[PDB]
Formats: structure tokens, C-alpha cells, sequence
């Protein structure tokens, strides 16, 4: 049946693309904390 | 009870999140080019 | 002719595509992650 | 219609896919030339 056929290829479709996202999460907070460890050398340099 | 009902809205969704994931990476891109431009700053500031 | 034909295709297309980048996002969290770990060295070896 | 609308979804997220791809390969870069960036201070340290 390609009606749940499809109806699979879509939940598992979005069930990826919230994986995808669980990623863009731990990278945004990733980069957050390497921009803020930056600062003390920063700093260090004026 | 139709199929599409449950399969139109699951395409809806899938495309408004792919949406704000769009602009969640797009932030990212600011974000790694702002921690770019510290490492950079950082290195000319030790030449 | 028919509809499906051309959706199920891109509903294949769409979720295969979706894989090999979400595989490219996990490969982007181990760069920023080795990203990470060089900052936070240079400051401990500033410390 | 339906399938007209459907056909429309799934074309303008394939299309919206390719953007957020078209983000990610330019993290990607940043993140590298930011990494060698790096190299020159890092080894000033030893």
C-alpha cells in the first residue's frame, strides 16, 4: 500500500529532522561556550 | 478517519519545522562567524 | 501519470536527504567540539 | 486539491531542506578556517 507507505517515509521523516535539530541544539550551546572561553584570552590580550 | 488527514498535517508540520530549523542554522552561521572573528582578533593581536 | 508517483519519489528524496544531513550535522558537532577543546587549552595554557 | 497541495508541501520542503543544507556546508567551513585560525597562537604556547 503506498498510502502507509508514505505515511511511514513521513513520520520517519520527521522523526529524523527532530534528530537534526537535537544537533543544531548541542551546536548552538557548543559554540556558546567556546565563544565565552575565548574571553579570558581575549581579555589577557586587551 | 482518511489517510491524507493524518499524512497532510504531518506534511505541514514536517515543513514548518523545517522552517525554523532553517533559521535556528542560519543563527549558527552568525554565531560561528562572530567565534571566527575572536580567534582571528586573538591571533592578530599576538603577531 | 499518476500523483503519487512523483510524491512518493520526493517523500524518498526528502527523507534521504534529510539522513545524509543530519549525518553532516554530527560530524559538525565533533568540529566544534575539537573547536572547544583547542580554546579552552589555549586558555589553561594562558592560565 | 489535495494532491495539488501535497505536491506543493513536499516540493517547498525539499526546497527549504536545501537551504538549512546550504547553512550547514557554510558551518562547516567556518568551523574549519576557524580551527587553522587557531594553530599559529596555539603553537606560540607550545
Amino acid at each position: 500500500s503506498t498510502m502507509e507507505q508514505l505515511s511511514q517515509y513521513l513520520q520517519e521523516a520527521l522523526h529524523r529532522e527532530q534528530m537534526l535539530e537535537q544537533k543544531l541544539a548541542t551546536l548552538q550551546r557548543l559554540l556558546a561556550i567556546t565563544q565565552e572561553a575565548s574571553d579570558t584570552s581575549w581579555q589577557a590580550l586587551i | 478517519t482518511m489517510a491524507i488527514e493524518k499524512i497532510l498535517t504531518d506534511a505541514k508540520t514536517l515543513l514548518e519545522r523545517l522552517r525554523e530549523h532553517d533559521a535556528a542554522a542560519e543563527s549558527l552561521v552568525d554565531q560561528s562567524a562572530a567565534l571566527h572573528r575572536r580567534v582571528a582578533a586573538m591571533r592578530e593581536a599576538g603577531t
